[PDB]
RNA sequence: CAUCUCAUCCUGGGGCUGAAGCAGGUCCCAAGGGUAUGGCUGUUCGCCAUUUAAAGAGGUACGCGAGCUGGGUUUAGAACGUCGUGAGACAGUUCGGUCCCUAUCUACCGUGGGCGCUGGAAAUUUGAGAGGAUCUGCUCCUAGUACGAGAGGACCAGAGUGGACGAACCUCUGGUGUACCGGUUGUGACGCCAGUCGCAUCGCCGGGUAGCUAUGUUCGGAAGGGAUAACCGCUGAAAGCAUCUAAGCGGGAAGCCUACCUCAAGAUAAGAUUUCCCUAGGACUUUAUGUCCUCUAAAGAGCCGUUCGAGACUAGGACGUUGAUAGGUUGGAUGUGGAAGCAUAGUGAUAUGUGAAGCUGACCAAUACUAAUUGCUCGUGAGGCUUGACU
RNA sequence: GGGUAAGUUCCGACCUGCACGAAUGGCAUAAUGAUGGCGGCGCUGUCUCCAGCAGAGGCUCAGUGAAAUCGAAAUCGCUG
RNA sequence: GUCAGGUCGAGUAGACCAAGGCGCUUGAGAGAACUCUGCUGAAGGAACUAGGCAAAAUGGUACCGUAACUUCGGGAGAAGG
RNA sequence: AGUCGGCCUGCGCGGAAGAUGUAACGGGG
RNA sequence: GGGGAGUGAAAUAGAUCCUGAAACCGCAUGCAUACAAGCAGUGGGAGCACCUUUGUGGUGUGACUGCGUACCUUUUGUAUA
């Protein structure tokens, strides 16, 4: 809504209309479509939301994971149709917004507390 | 985004740990090296019984960087640290395993092995 | 860093050519008669049908 | 070729079904007006005068007001000309209208606008120039242009030397673009790519002319 | 470049530039009429505008809030009781920004500064 | 930071070959573009490492210190070797050792004012001309075909994807974001508790809206036409033959002219089109775009104001009440992340609820509440003459 | 020979010492040195390659008001 | 040469304050290049350069631990946790 | 049906590539 | 600071006071000057203005045009950068 209104009628066009209601913290499974040339499969990318950015059709969220040793980190734009599914795992309790500081811990030191009613 | 002087963790079992990327190959003044890209590398460690040893000037394919790569639907896939695979004279995996996870940018007739040998494929 | 010649006299005017100053833009208030800068308050206080500091 | 007169709204991204991400220009298309036609007999060249949106009737000079009225159309804010041929000016005549359905999805389009203005720059950011050392014994020299030419042969600065100076704010064309969609119930082109210039800015599309 | 910024400068570091509209917020609330630059008049809307719009409701939060902005408790008690009151239905535009002339010892052009149902 | 030459390093076009193909050797034409990063050394060079299509050769005060540096060399200190009785010295070596200038003129990069342009004005334009750009790899296909004993391996033509360079842009990915939010240390203050301000690099730390920006995103060097270079000709004499040439007719390059982009009528040759404005009286002779007096003040321009994604100042763009130009207000959006107060639990630190609350620069949309005035100035009164055409 | 992918420097050797050498001392030496040379870890805008922001100048306005220089200037290019 | 308070502090260091004294005798705008002084900076991390020059970095207290070599004192706050 | 190739000479041709701009008749020509 | 008035033979003899030069800086009038390249003059020369005259006159200016690289010193030789 900080865009023209007529740039906001054609970016409403295409927004996805079930979307679930996840924060920063939380552990998510994201199926992600995937063509391994004619065949088309759907991944499964499962880690914590690290940081999530709220702009209607640009929205964002980045999901952090460790592969085999490796941290990686993934920026998923949130209409896009290659998201095919959000599922949440579990919700955290943190403080901020943005969970940066996770790059730099690891293991028992990276746990993040269970956010409960 | 490699350039010379980076320091490149191994990410097979040919024998190295740290390489130093020498040369961006493939087209003068050439700056960076992103995954997928093949790199001119000196050996800084390596394990004691190896076929590789320390000072050995040998080729090398980046497949982890902490820049990230872009996918054609606006997201980047970052790693936390920057990798690459020993290659042939030929340009061609000297590995039998592949560590860590790899992205499918590799998906060549060239670098099939790496992507059948490693443990995940972004 | 410093000139060469002396500048003629002739050459310094001509530079000077362009510092006339220009005069103001100035009305004739009707709530009053007196003349002030257009869009400024007079000195007494008036602009526009008010006052200031009665 | 003829062509038409928008304003950059903005850039947004379209999403393929395939998932594929697309940076996108929407320009806003008021449509054109024709006001004039000029021909062979009368000016010399071929060539459709065209207005488009709207201007208040007290920042309309007389003349202006006479050279719309001649015509069939209300003053708009901005008069463009478009050079085409014939058999491009069949079933074009004043008072006629342009639309936006002269363009069609996946047409390669050139843009043409008004740069973005910065002012008055120097050779690092108007020209790509080299920095000079930050800290090796450097003196107050950083930015700065470094030589401007010879010694006494020629004696002079050469013509078109790239110095310091004003950057931008220029006419400037982007060919080879794509038409992402054409909306005409809501008089908009959405094109891939970047434009040149500021959101409310003039834009004048045109066919490729590279063809 | 500048392109969209809002924000002035007038030659001073950001902490003296919130002291000093800080102190033209105050005296203006107490005077209700004073003479300033211009420059420093049109910036002083942006800055004692939306503390009438804070004290319009009269809330212990909003007292606080004014009195941190402010840290004049006599200009808080006239914003909540004298000048919130007055422009309770006034949909903004509390002041009125009035050029008058030139600083003699400066030449610098100056302005009143007035509220608007004053006097 | 350059600019030129061509005796060409690559790329383009050819002749010959001890040219099978691939690849070379050599000569001719060709200056459009392009033409490494490092280790060592003060080095230029050179060697080496690894690239590249290639890592050209030169001129320019061995281009460039009123643009930078100061490692070498070439001041004063000191030492070694050597020479000298010595003061001292060097076919040498070693450690250390102040780099001034606010730019007048020309030049150049930008950006204005004046006047001109055969009455004035507001627009839109033509294009004489100028500048920019001009590079190239690999894969696939043709085709494992032509060629070759095999090995190997094409021309021509097509498609794709890169490097370098350039431009624009900010949707995405990031950076910054000292007027946005939060945490926290010390100290002082607000009478005090609570709350929350000042100062400590923005105190420090964590995020971050616009704008700007690259490392981000899109696009570009496409195709064509004309005249040619070397070269290849056709027909053809001089010279019964031959011969690209003398007559005549062709082909032919990244080069030339166009073509693409930008500027451009101060192009004084000052161009074109559309529309708009001005139609009063006298007197006096120097009898002529003559002078003065009265009446007139247009189209429009400027001053001034609110301003801007425009900007050093300017200029340029929008608006000035019959108005959304700026601010404010209202709503939304965003960012931050659970305000204060109160209650509850706890010995307390603290936690929870009220409530994703409170606050929220620059954004979007509405809204005359505040400010854009009632004005003034400039710009005139139908635009000389001579010919020729229609009248 | 070592170190580096690559080392005119460095270190360890060799001895052909142009032209070392024993109180103008020879060869070593713990500690010490704002001492000379070389190498490494960390760290970085030193750099690839620069971007944003803050303050101070620059710029505009008002006030005050220098300097070196200077035969006189109606003070362009190119080729000679 | 003398005096020299508070909180914390080993301290006359330092941050903020008291008593006391001041705002440094041109201002106002604007918010271009460029210069100076700072802050932050993706990926890389000396590839810079004569030379890591300059910057960044380290940094307190207690405890553990600390090599070669040594003139037996050191080295040594070695290093590091 | 004239043709061949030797001399001696007048005037021409090639041999003939450079760096700011034609630039080796002062220029137009 | 000045304008009058007054004094004085005189006040552009008024105290920065006899005379009051040049450089240098104003204002007024006439003519020229915004398509044109250089030691700034010289030879010619239209036009305009003002005086006068019945001028083949005078005074100012100078469109256009041919020619034309200061002075001194020192030198074999200097526009000499
Ligand atoms: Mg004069
Ligand atoms: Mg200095
Ligand atoms: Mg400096
Ligand atoms: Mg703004
Ligand atoms: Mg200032
Ligand atoms: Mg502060
Ligand atoms: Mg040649
Ligand atoms: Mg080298
Ligand atoms: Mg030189
Ligand atoms: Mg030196
Ligand atoms: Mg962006
Ligand atoms: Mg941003
Ligand atoms: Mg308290
Ligand atoms: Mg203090
Ligand atoms: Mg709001
Ligand atoms: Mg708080
Ligand atoms: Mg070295
Ligand atoms: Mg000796
Ligand atoms: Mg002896
Ligand atoms: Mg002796
Ligand atoms: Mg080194
Ligand atoms: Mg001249
Ligand atoms: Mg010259
Ligand atoms: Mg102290
Ligand atoms: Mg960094
Ligand atoms: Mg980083
Ligand atoms: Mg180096
Ligand atoms: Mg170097
Ligand atoms: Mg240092
Ligand atoms: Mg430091
Ligand atoms: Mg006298
Ligand atoms: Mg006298
Ligand atoms: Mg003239
Ligand atoms: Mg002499
Ligand atoms: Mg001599
Ligand atoms: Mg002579
Ligand atoms: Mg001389
Ligand atoms: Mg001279």
């Amino acid at each position: 809504s900080g865009k023209h209104p007529l740039v906001q009628a054609i970016e409403n066009s295409q927004l996805k209309t079930d979307l679930p209601e996840f924060a920063p913290g939380d552990t998510v499974v994201v199926q992600v479509k995937v063509k391994e040339g004619d065949r088309e499969r759907l991944q499964a990318f499962e880690g914590v939301v690290i940081a999530k950015k709220n702009r209607g059709l640009n929205s964002a969220f980045t999901v952090r994971k460790i592969s085999s040793g490796v941290g990686v980190e993934r920026v998923f734009q949130t209409h896009s149709p290659v998201v095919a599914k959000i599922e949440v795992k579990r919700r955290g309790d943190v403080r901020r917004a943005k969970l940066y500081y996770l790059r730099d811990l690891s293991g028992k030191a990276a746990r993040i507390r269970e956010k409960l009613p | 985004m490699i350039q010379t002087e980076t320091m490149l963790d191994v990410a097979d079992n040919s024998g190295a740990r740290r390489v130093q990327c020498i040369k961006v190959l493939g087209g003068s003044h050439r700056r960076y090296a992103s995954v997928g890209d093949i790199i001119k590398v000196t050996v800084k460690e390596a394990i004691p019984r190896a076929r590789v040893k320390k000072g050995d000037v040998m080729n090398a394919v980046v497949v982890r960087t902490k820049f990230g790569i872009r996918r054609p639907d606006g997201s980047v896939i970052r790693f936390d640290d920057n990798a690459a695979v020993i290659l042939n004279n030929n340009k061609a995996p000297i590995a039998t395993r592949i560590f860590g996870p790899v992205t499918r940018e590799l998906r060549t007739e060239q670098f099939m092995k790496i992507i059948s040998l490693a443990p995940e494929v972004l | 860093a410093v000139q060469q010649n002396r500048k003629s006299r002739s050459r310094r005017d001509m530079r000077r050519s362009h510092d006339a100053l220009t005069e103001n833009a100035l009305t004739v208030d009707q709530a009053t008669g007196e003349t002030h800068r257009r869009h400024h308050v007079t000195k007494d206080g008036f602009y526009r049908g008010r006052q200031l500091f009665a | 070729a003829i062509g038409l007169v928008g304003r950059k709204c903005g850039m947004t991204r379209i999403f393929t079904d395939a998932g594929v991400s697309v940076p996108v220009t929407v320009i806003e298309v008021d449509p054109n007006r024709i006001t004039q036609i000029k021909t062979l007999e009368t000016d010399g060249y071929q060539a459709v005068q065209v207005t488009t949106g709207e201007r208040r009737e007290s920042r309309v000079t007389n003349a202006q007001k006479g050279h719309f009225a001649k015509a069939g159309v209300a003053a708009g804010r901005l008069v463009k000309e478009f050079r085409v041929t014939e058999a491009e000016l069949e079933g074009r005549e004043v008072g006629g209208t342009i639309g936006v359905d002269l363009f069609t999805v996946g047409q390669i389009v050139d843009v043409t606008g008004q740069s973005k203005g910065k002012g008055f720059q120097g050779g690092v950011k108007r020209w790509n120039f080299r920095t000079q050392d930050a800290t090796h014994g450097n003196s107050v020299s950083h930015r700065v242009l470094g030589s401007t030419g010879q010694n006494q042969t020629p004696g002079r600065v050469f013509k078109g030397k790239k110095m310091a100076g004003h950057l931008g704010d220029e006419r400037v064309t982007v060919q080879g673009l794509e038409i992402v969609s054409v909306d005409t119930e809501r008089s908009v082109l959405v094109v891939k790519g970047a434009i040149p210039g500021a959101t409310g800015g003039d834009v004048i599309v045109r066919p490729t002319i590279k063809a | 470049m500048r392109h969209r910024n809002s924000g002035v400068k007038l030659g001073r570091t950001s902490s003296h530039r919130k002291a000093m509209f800080q102190n033209l917020a105050n005296s203006l609330f107490e005077h209700e009429l004073i003479k300033t630059t211009l420059p420093k008049a049109k910036e002083l809307r942006r800055v004692a505008e939306p503390l009438i719009t804070l004290a319009k409701n009269d809330t212990v939060a909003n007292r606080r809030l004014a009195f941190a902005r402010t840290r004049n408790a006599a200009t808080v008690g006239k914003l909540f009781t004298v000048l919130g009151p007055r422009y309770k239905e006034r949909n903004g535009g509390y002041l009125r920004v009035l050029k008058a002339g030139f600083r003699a010892g400066d030449a610098a052009p100056m302005a009143y500064v007035e509220l608007v149902d004053r006097e």
